[PDB]
């Protein structure tokens, strides 16, 4: 009865998803491990493969900023699809996006990366980590600590019926600085949670400790973006103007 | 304002 409900939570969560996010993990897993009748993603490795596919550095983080903005455009379409959430306060939807949309952005890239580099351009481009690391402060320290992340939480080998959950446990947070309504979100988080705990018994029965791994991780994603946070900052107070996104402005604007 | 929020948030 309720264990149905919980069921029937997960695979609403799971076909919205799929709705949500053209690029899913099945498909850049097939991609990444070359088991698909596609051509193999074109390798950009240096300047040589990157011009063939303003300063690097630059051309390169741009790139990330227009990627993010249709990022956060689809998170918004897949957080319009979880229960509850349009009939929440409209200035608390706005809050969970701003404080969220960056976890949720981070934690689905991984499904991209491995510790050689990362799908690019709907997986068509492959751009490895050692050219990432090779661009010049602050550039080069923004994907290193994301390597690290994603590298060990992709050794859970979570599919994504399993993210579409974890990512919509995420956005539900209910400690977002100022938000009015606080309880609301809260009781659908839990009943969420409550949908992983089931998914993660159901769907990997022998993995030990599944969920508090998982819980563990939502904690380290918080990291990774105050840090990423404290990047942005560095770029604004000593870089020229990147002419932000407008979208991007509205959600750096508070947690800077 | 986040106008940019609150206007993806309410397209249909
Ligand atoms: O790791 S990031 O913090 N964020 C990031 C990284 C990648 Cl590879 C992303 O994915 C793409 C996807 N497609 C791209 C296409 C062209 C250029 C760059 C692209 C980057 C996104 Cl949306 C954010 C990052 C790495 C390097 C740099 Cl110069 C900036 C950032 Cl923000
Ligand atoms: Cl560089």
């Amino acid at each position: 009865p309720e264990s149905a409900d919980l069921r029937a939570l997960a695979k609403h969560l799971y076909d919205s998803y799929i709705k949500s996010f053209p690029l899913t993990k099945a498909k850049a897993r097939a991609i990444l491990t070359g088991k698909t009748t596609d051509k193999s993603p074109f390798v950009i490795y240096d300047m040589n493969s990157l011009m063939m596919g303003k300063e690097v550095a630059i051309r390169i983080f741009q790139g990330c900023q227009f990627r993010s903005v249709e990022a956060v455009q689809e998170i918004t379409e897949y957080a319009k699809s979880i229960p509850g959430f349009v009939n929440l306060d409209l200035n608390d939807q706005v809050t969970l996006l701003k404080y969220g949309v960056h976890e949720i952005i981070y934690t689905m890239l991984a499904s991209l990366m491995n510790k050689d580099g990362v799908l690019i351009s709907e997986g068509q481009g492959f751009m490895t980590r050692e050219f990432l690391k090779s661009l010049r402060k602050p550039f080069g320290d923004f994907m290193e600590p994301k390597f690290e992340f994603a590298v060990k939480f992709n050794a859970l080998e979570l599919d994504d019926s399993d993210l579409a959950i974890f990512i919509a446990v995420i956005i539900l947070s209910g400690d977002r600085p100022g938000l009015l309504n606080v309880k609301p979100i809260e009781d659908i988080q839990d009943n969420l949670l409550q949908a992983l705990e089931l998914q993660l018994k159901l769907n990997h029965p022998e993995s030990s400790q599944l969920f508090a791994k998982l819980l563990q991780k939502m904690t380290d994603l918080r990291q990774i973006v105050t840090e990423h946070v404290q990047l942005l900052q560095v770029i604004k107070k000593t870089e020229t103007d990147m002419s932000l996104h407008p979208l991007l402005q509205e959600i750096y604007k508070d947690l800077y | 304002t986040s106008h940019k929020l609150v206007q993806l948030l309410t397209t249909t």
